[PDB]
C-alpha cells in the first residue's frame, strides 16, 4: 500500500553527466558514446544572452574553445556541430557507462524523472509532469542547465528533456534531445511568459482509480455522465477537455476496479462542485494531476483492495 | 524577464 | 527557484542491491564488500510468521540454504550470522561497486531517500520522513522487504533504513542497518498498530523559511511569541513541542532571511488559528512537514529573493 | 494484523 511521487532509479543517467565550460560559462552536458550534448547558450556571455545569433557566435569557436570534464578526467573535443538549441561535441573517448537508450519527445501530461545537476555533478532526483503550457514546475538554481529528464523501461533510458532556462513565474523551460523546445520558448533573454495552464484531467482520473485500487471509495456516487456534460463542467473548473482517447486509455484501470470511466467522471464532477468536504484521497487534500495512468499501473497493486 | 540557468 | 520533494541520486545504492531466496521466500538484500544484509524473516514460511523463534529457525539452515543473486550471477554463501532483526550472509565475492559508506540510525523528523526494489531489482526512488511514531508513509508492495533508505553526503552513502513490514494503516516499519527496529515494532505477525502521529514543527518552520527564501512572505505578521505560548497552541493542533534546540537549528535560516525564529513561530501560530485563507505557500494548500532545515539549505538558493 | 513484505 501507499502512493508517492516516485522517480526512476537514477544510476544509468548519473554515468552520463559531464561538465562543459566555454569561456566563462559552466553548465552540464550529456555523454552518450563519443558525443556530449549540452545547451547551446553555453557559448554566450551575459551581454550575448539578449539578442544572440548562434550561427555567428559558434563560428567564432574551435574544438578547443570547449572544455569537457568527466569526473576528474578531461575529455578532448574533436568535432562540434549545432542542432537546433543544443550543441553536439564529439570527444576522444566513448563513454564506457553508456546504457541502452533512446531519444523521445514527450507529450503534455506525460511524466518523467529529472536528475538535477551542478558542475557535471548529480545532486538530486524528482518526478514531474510536462504541463499543458509546456513548462515544468521543477527546482533548479543557476548552473542546472543541461540537467536531464528521462524514463526507464526495462534497461533502456528514454531521454525526453534537457533544461535551458527559467521563466518569471519560477517554472522551467527546455528542450527534447533533438534540441527542439517544448513550448513557444526561445533560446534568449526577452519578455517570455508561461501561457495559462490547465489541470490534467486524464491524470486526476488515473489517481482516483489508484485511490480505489488502494481501497478507498468514499468519493464515488450513483450517478453517470456523458462526456460532453462532463466537459461543460471541466471548462468551468479549468480542467482539460476529456476525449474518447482518454476514456480508452482508462480501460485497464476501469477493468481492475470495476468502475466505468464515465461513472468516475461523475465522481469527479461531484468532487469539483461540492469540494472534498475536509477529507483526503490517497493522503491529499487536493486533486492530484501528476500521475499518468501508466504511473498508477507501475506503482499500484495489480490486485484491488476490494 | 527570463533566465538561461 | 521552485521547491520539490527531492531524493538523492540512487546510483551508488543500485550497485548494492541483490536478491535473497530462502526456501520459498524471495526478498532484497544489501551487498557491501563481502557481506549481504537482509531481513531475517526471509527464513520464515507463512505458518512461521506468527510466533517465530528465529534462533530455532536459523539453526535449521546451512550456508547453502541461502541463494543470493547479483544481476544474473549467483553468489555463494560461505558464512551466516544473525544480528538483531537482520541476517548477515558472508559471500565468495567482494562487491566491486561498493561505495564509501556508513551505517547511521536516524532520529524522528529526519528525512532520507528510499530505493524501492523487487527481486533484487531497483524500481523507483522517493523521499520521505521518519515520522514521530517511527513509521514512514512509503509505497511498498509484497517483495519490497530489504529495500533500503539512505542519505548521501559528498561521496559517502549513509544507510539508515531497511524495510521489513507494513502496518494495518498502510504505513511502513523497519530497521536500521544494525537490524534494530525504529519504533516498538517486532519481527512477526500480530496485532501491531502505529501509535498516534504528530506534525513535525521544526520542519514546518524550515519550509516557511524556504517560502521566504524563494520570495514569498504573505503569511508573516507583526507579532512575536514566547516558546511556551507557542507550545500551548502547538498542543491544540497536534504539533510537536518546539524546543530551544530546534530554535538554534533554525539560526542559519533566520540569518539568511532576517526573520527571527520566534517571529516565524507567531507567523505559524497565526496560520494554525486562521487557516491559509485559500492561498498557497511554495505551491501547497497545507503546511508541509517533510523538509528538514538541512533539506532547505541544500535545495534553496544561498541568496534570498528580497 | 501486520504484514512482513
Amino acid at each position: 500500500s501507499g502512493f508517492r511521487k516516485m522517480a526512476f532509479p537514477s544510476g544509468k543517467v548519473e554515468g552520463c553527466m559531464v561538465q562543459v565550460t566555454c569561456g566563462t560559462t559552466t553548465l552540464n552536458g550529456l555523454w552518450l558514446d563519443d558525443t556530449v550534448y549540452c545547451p547551446r547558450h553555453v557559448i554566450c556571455t551575459a551581454e550575448d544572452m539578449l539578442n544572440p545569433n548562434y550561427e555567428d557566435l559558434l563560428i567564432r569557436k574551435s574544438n578547443h574553445s570547449f572544455l569537457v570534464q568527466a569526473g576528474n578526467v578531461q575529455l578532448r573535443v574533436i568535432g562540434h556541430s549545432m542542432q537546433n538549441c543544443l550543441l553536439r561535441l564529439k570527444v576522444d573517448t566513448s563513454n564506457p557507462k553508456t546504457p541502452k537508450y533512446k531519444f523521445v519527445r514527450i507529450q503534455p501530461g506525460q511524466t518523467f524523472s529529472v536528475l538535477a545537476c551542478y558542475n557535471g555533478s548529480p545532486s538530486g532526483v524528482y518526478q514531474c509532469a510536462m504541463r499543458p503550457n509546456h513548462t515544468i514546475k521543477g527546482s533548479f538554481l543557476n548552473g542546472s542547465c543541461g540537467s536531464v529528464g528521462f524514463n526507464i523501461d526495462y534497461d533502456c533510458v528514454s531521454f525526453c528533456y534537457m533544461h535551458h532556462m527559467e521563466l518569471p513565474t519560477g517554472v522551467h523551460a527546455g528542450t527534447d534531445l533533438e534540441g527542439k523546445f517544448y513550448g513557444p520558448f526561445v533560446d534568449r533573454q526577452t519578455a517570455q511568459a508561461a501561457g495559462t495552464d490547465t489541470t490534467i484531467t486524464l491524470n486526476v482520473l488515473a489517481w482516483l482509480y489508484a485511490a480505489v485500487i488502494n481501497g478507498d471509495r468514499w468519493f464515488l456516487n450513483r450517478f453517470t455522465t456523458t462526456l460532453n456534460d462532463f466537459n461543460l463542467v471541466a471548462m468551468k473548473y479549468n480542467y482539460e477537455p476529456l476525449t474518447q482517447d482518454h476514456v480508452d486509455i482508462l480501460g485497464p484501470l476501469s477493468a481492475q476496479t470495476g468502475i466505468a470511466v464515465l461513472d468516475m467522471c461523475a465522481a469527479l464532477k461531484e468532487l469539483l462542485q461540492n469540494g472534498m468536504n475536509g477529507r483526503t484521497i490517497l493522503g491529499s487534500t487536493i486533486l492530484e494531476d501528476e500521475f499518468t495512468p501508466f504511473d498508477v499501473v507501475r506503482q499500484c497493486s495489480g490486485v484491488t483492495f476490494q | 524577464d527570463s533566465f538561461d540557468q
